RNA sequence: UUUCUUGCCGGAGGUAGAGCUACUGGAUGGCCGAUGGGCCCCACAGGGUUACUGACGUCAGCCAAACUCCGAAUGCCGGU
RNA sequence: UUGCCUCCUAAAAUGUAACGGAGGCGCCCAAAGGUUCCCUCAACCUGGACGGCAAUCAGGUGUUGAGUGUAAGUGCACAA
């Protein structure tokens, strides 16, 4: 007459936060994630929690490097 | 023993899609397509009913004289994506061959004659890959069956296999295998 | 080959009963040995 | 009754009931076969009176292959309660049928005989189906 | 024909050789301005290269096959000395004094210290 | 200026046998013995820890060197067995004490097996892996016969370059390993 | 509690800089570590309270 | 005009579908044939005979919200 | 039943309800934290006294099927 179950978390907004020919900041956190599901590319640091975050400013770009999907900041030209 | 390549009409599909290939089908045409060494994939629309009818005369694997806008060519169905229910063909696949070219194929077997009566013959295999020229190509071979002693399995390399063609199936692939008719006390104590 | 850990090993000599002279090398701190059946003294080695 | 051993789930959502059956459309064991034409729970209840009537039909020599397996557990809350307190406990068992998938599939000498037993198993079944032969 | 069964320990240095120097790359790499110093060595001779790791590049190289070096009369740390100066002296030539050490390997130590020693005395600064 | 007398014997005449005989188009592909592994397999050390003493001290004497203690890397619910429990102890071999051991064993402490009967030809793994046991430490002289506590048995194991039984039977009796005559 | 709260207290000065966590079954002892202290401005031993 | 729409461009997904010898489970019928089953000569050695049960494997057809070697349309983020 | 965490529902961004379907948490480890270096498992075949498929030894096959304190998921053999 009762369910044993019933609960559930809260739901933590994991994902891309920032997509490929994106300008961001030198700090900006770019995808959230459990693993390393995107492995962190050039001129991009990943954090404790495994949250990829960019290292200079510049544009987002995916990519793939011997079979792991990385995340890169490539510098956009000075106007 | 050359089989005589049947004659067909077809002309190149204008315009592709699901929606070309409905309302062509719905003309009474099926699309279909060649390909081969002839390295072209080219779109071909070609009568429904002489399709069906050419079939049954000489089932799935038979040679065709397409004439495709006055040119002639050589074609063997390759495959043909037929509906599970309304049943009629809706695509075919035509590689083009020429004479003296070995070409691989899978022709059906059809067990022949009674057997001996206290056992039932059953086929596990239906059909047998064979290696044979575009013209020599059988649309059926037999399997002999005529009172078999208890029972005991069939493979393809004790077939009568015809002149001109090789066995491509390993040797030890069952096609029919006679099996002891099930008494009444055996017919229904299995499938629960 | 470590500082001492390994137990003391040094040449050794070994005379056989039936009079042969082995030059080897043992654990043996007296490094003297004389066994009475050896590789010429059993029927299954030498056939006798 | 064909029951698994196990499943990994037991209270499974309802089978999608949709399309039409793409695997398991042809004749391949036997001969003569039956082949659905519309979309339903073939229970194991079902399943077992049909491969009864064959046997019943045939009852002599001959091969009836049941080609699908009842292995989805629907599920009923017990009688006179109202909405709520969960899901039910599962209490009977389906094979989601597709009209295309051939169901039950027979080898039999004769041909009369067979198409008879064919068609008695099919009076069994919830559906509308036909008898299909080895052959196109 | 005689076919042998077991693997041969060539494999077994080459490929663990292999495996010690990417697990080491994970972590070191080279620029412009700050390069790589990889080295070779085998039972003969040592060897050098200065690599942009932006481009695949060599920007200066040695080994101990040079006539030079093959002019010494004295030890294999003789020959590593040697290589090491001339290292040192080619990529300051090329416009570099930082450089990143790559030992490639093998453990730091012995013939491959001497090196780099030597290219530390001699002007380059890891 | 000193080298163990019979890895002389084996390059002066063996070298030629296993050549002639076996006729290889490279002289390096003439076999070899390579290593010996000596292992107390104690195992039955669940219970009395204090058996694996007499088991390195005995094998350490015979041997020459200390072995390094196996421990058991499986947790298993039968033998009373858990992780990281002292089981077995093993040495290996290799150069002169590899011969010399080899010496102390064939000439020695293999005579001095009570009702000797040879060892089979058939105890080869598939490539010429040689592997033999026994059942008692007191054929081996470097220990006193009244001095030992419990019948314990070794296990020798000869690991060669054969590259089948054949290289590995012609190489152990060209060494002088006096067989089972099957 | 088996894993009480522990404070640790620089030895030079005996101010308490750092609260940390430790097992008593298995450190029944005082714990001591070389930690840092703000006002010393070095590392000094620092040892529980 | 930053909004919104349409075209093009740069993205990340694991849904529909499908597939499963690509995993985890279910699951149909064959095939060979163990180990373990019984018996003979007669030992509880050893050997073979036998509805044996028939590991594994393999052939063909399948199934899944919490399976995936795969895999869209739309939507979503940005630019233009 | 009431707070937290993980998955499916959840319709390929995020988020998404029900007395919907399944489980965990209220800790643990002074190393199971930091760094430096080194290594590759599980399973299977073959050869070995106890020792039996199984315990430790040796040879081979073995790219991930083992393991990761602790649920589940995402990860990790470049190794976490
Ligand atoms: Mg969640
Ligand atoms: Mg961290
Ligand atoms: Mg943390
Ligand atoms: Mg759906
Ligand atoms: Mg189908
Ligand atoms: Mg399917
Ligand atoms: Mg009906
Ligand atoms: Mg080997
Ligand atoms: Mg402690
Ligand atoms: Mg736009
Ligand atoms: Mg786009
Ligand atoms: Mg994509
Ligand atoms: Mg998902
Ligand atoms: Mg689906
Ligand atoms: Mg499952
Ligand atoms: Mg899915
Ligand atoms: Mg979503
Ligand atoms: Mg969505
Ligand atoms: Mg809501
Ligand atoms: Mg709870
Ligand atoms: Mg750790
Ligand atoms: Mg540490
Ligand atoms: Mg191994
Ligand atoms: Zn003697
Ligand atoms: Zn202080």
């Amino acid at each position: 007459s009762s369910s044993r179950n019933g609960r559930d978390s809260a739901a933590q907004r994991l994902g891309v936060k920032r997509f490929g020919g994106q300008v961001v900041k030198a700090g900006e956190i770019l995808v959230r994630q459990r693993g390393t599901h995107f492995h962190p590319g050039v001129n991009v640091g990943r954090g404790g929690d495994d949250t990829l975050f960019a290292l200079a400013p510049g544009a987002v770009e995916f990519g793939a490097k011997r079979g792991r999907k990385t995340v890169n900041i490539v510098p956009v030209a000075r106007p | 023993t050359a089989n005589i390549p049947n004659k067909l009409t077809a002309n190149v599909r204008t315009r592709t899609g699901k929606g070309a290939s409905r309302q062509a089908r719905r003309d009474g045409k099926v699309p279909a397509v060649l390909y081969g060494h002839g390295t072209d994939p080219q779109h071909l629309e070609l009568n429904a009913r002489d399709f069906a009818a050419v079939l049954r005369s000489h089932g799935t694997n038979a040679i065709l004289t397409l004439d495709i806008e006055g040119t002639e060519q050589l074609a063997l169905t390759k495959a043909l994506d037929v509906h599970p229910i309304r049943r009629n063909i809706q695509h075919a696949d035509l590689l083009v061959v020429q004479r003296g070219e070995k070409v691989t194929v899978e022709v059906t077997v059809l067990v022949e004659g009674d057997a001996t009566p206290g056992t039932l013959v059953t086929q596990d295999a239906n059909t047998i890959e064979i290696e044979a020229e575009a013209l020599s190509i059988p649309e059926q071979l037999t399997v002999s069956v005529e009172g078999v002693e208890a029972g005991t399995q069939i493979t393809a390399g004790q077939i009568s296999l015809p002149e001109g063609v090789n066995l491509i199936s390993d040797p030890e692939l069952l096609v029919v295998n006679v099996v002891e008719a099930p008494s009444a006390e055996a017919l229904e104590e299995e499938g629960a | 080959m470590k500082t001492g850990i390994h137990p003391e090993y040094v040449d050794t000599t070994v005379q056989c009963g039936c009079g042969h002279s082995f030059t080897t090398r043992s654990t043996k701190q007296s490094g003297t040995i004389v066994v009475e059946v050896c590789s010429q003294c059993h029927p299954f080695y030498t056939g006798k | 009754m064909l029951i698994p051993r196990k499943v990994k789930h037991r209270k499974q959502h309802h089978p999608e009931q949709r399309g039409i059956a793409s695997g398991g459309t042809s004749v391949s064991f036997g001969d003569y076969g039956i082949q659905a034409l519309e979309h339903a729970y073939i229970t194991n209840r079902q399943i077992e009176s049909a491969r009864i009537a064959i046997n019943r039909h045939i009852k002599r020599g001959g091969k009836v292959w049941i080609n699908i397996f009842p292995d989805r557990p629907l599920t009923k809350k017990p009688a006179e309660t109202r909405m709520g307190s969960g899901k039910g406990s599962p209490e009977w068992w389906v094979a989601n049928v597709k009209p295309g998938r051939v169901l039950f599939e027979l080898s039999y000498p004769d041909e009369k005989t067979a198409r008879d037993a064919l068609t008695r198993a099919i009076h069994k079944l919830p559906i509308k189906a036909r008898i299909v032969t080895r052959e196109e | 024909a005689h076919k042998p069964v077991g693997q041969n320990i060539s494999e077994v240095r080459r490929n663990a050789r292999l495996r010690r120097h990417a697990r080491l790359r994970k972590k070191v790499a080279g620029t412009a301005e700050v390069p790589r110093l990889v080295v070779n060595r085998s039972a003969r001779h040592i060897h050098v290269q200065l690599v942009n790791d932006l481009n695949g590049t060599t920007l200066a190289a040695a080994s101990s096959i040079e006539a030079d070096v093959r002019a010494i009369d004295g030890d294999k740390k003789a020959h590593s000395v040697r290589v090491g100066q001339l290292i040192a002296e080619r990529a300051k030539a090329a416009g570099v004094e930082t450089v990143v050490f790559d030992r490639g390997g093998y453990t730091y130590g012995g013939r491959i210290a001497a090196l780099a020693d030597a290219a530390r005395e001699a002007g380059l600064k890891f | 200026k000193a080298l163990p007398r019979l890895k002389q014997r084996y390059r002066e005449e063996i070298r030629e046998a296993l050549q002639q005989e076996f006729n290889y188009a490279n002289v390096m592909q003439i076999p070899g013995v390579v290593k010996v592994v000596v292992n107390m397999g104690v195992g039955d050390a669940a219970r009395d820890a204090k058996l694996i003493n007499g088991a390195i001290n005995d094998l350490a004497l015979i041997t020459g060197q200390k072995p390094e203690v196996r421990r058991a890397r499986k947790s298993i619910a039968q033998f009373k067995l858990r992780e990281g429990m002292p089981i077995g102890a093993r040495v290996t071999l290799r150069g002169d004490r590899m011969w010399e051991f080899l010496d102390r064993l064939i000439s020695i402490a293999l005579p001095r097996i009570r009702d000797f009967r040879g060892l089979s030809p058939k105890q080869f793994d598939g490539t010429g892996n040689y592997t033999f046991g026994l059942n008692e430490q007191s054929m081996f002289h470097e220990i006193d016969v009244d001095s030992i506590d419990r019948p314990r048995g070794m296990d020798i194991t000869v690991v060669t370059t054969a590259t089948n039984d054949a290289e590995g039977r012609a190489l152990l009796r060209a060494l002088g390993f006096p067989f089972k005559e099957n | 509690d088996v894993r009480p709260k522990i404070t640790l207290a620089c030895e030079v000065c005996k101010h308490r800089n750092y609260i940390t966590k430790k097992n008593r079954r298995n450190d029944p002892d005082r714990l001591e570590i070389k930690k840092f202290c703000p006002n010393c401005g070095t590392h000094q031993p620092h040892k529980e309270s």
